[PDB]
């Protein structure tokens, strides 16, 4: 089942609903990464960027990946583990996307790229954890990054920063194991 | 705007 898996899928749907009623821009003004240093103390923004989606294929594609991989981490390593991966990856993939291309980005695939990174590496270095990423998916993941380099209009810094975060954490966690 | 993706 997974409480931290469902809470995030419900948050993303609640916020998507609001973007349909109020328009994208109206939600963006309030949930996006701070665009002005004066707003730096609006702490929610460092995380809230991750809840915003721009089409139905955007949310569905993301929530599917979140369910498959997020649910697997939560099931085997617990709710606390998936919380910490989510918070650290959302903050850092946000920070890198803002530097690459400014603050107008949104979506969960920064968290998703860190999950792909964590589940793959953790499954190779600590097979006993009981999670893993299939080879057929580590290829789709890699095609997905590079298809963003050569363009749609993806947040490329989010993708690469997320991936990096998730490898790092999976490495650290495959020492302590 | 850029999608995370």
């Amino acid at each position: 089942a997974g409480p931290v898996t469902w809470v995030m899928m419900i948050a993303c749907v609640v916020v998507f609903i609001a973007m349909q009623i109020l328009g994208d821009q109206e939600v963006m003004l309030w949930l996006a990464w701070p665009f002005d240093p004066t707003l730096k103390f609006e702490f929610w923004r460092y995380f809230t960027h991750a809840l915003m989606h721009f089409s139905l294929m955007h949310i569905l594609f993301n929530l599917l990946w979140w369910w498959y991989l997020g649910g697997a981490v939560e099931k085997r390593l617990g709710s606390g583990k998936l919380i910490v991966i989510t918070l650290i990856s959302a903050l850092l993939s946000g920070y890198v996307q803002q530097k690459f291309s400014g603050p107008w980005f949104g979506g969960l695939s920064g968290v998703v790229f860190a999950l792909m990174g964590y589940v793959w590496l953790r499954g190779e270095r600590d097979p006993q954890s009981g999670i893993y990423l299939q080879r057929g998916l580590i290829i789709f993941a890699l095609i997905w990054i590079v298809a963003g380099w050569f363009d749609m209009s993806m947040a490329n810094g989010a993708h690469i920063a997320g991936l990096a975060v998730g490898l790092a954490m999976a490495f650290v966690d495959s020492l302590n194991a | 705007v850029r999608m995370a993706a």
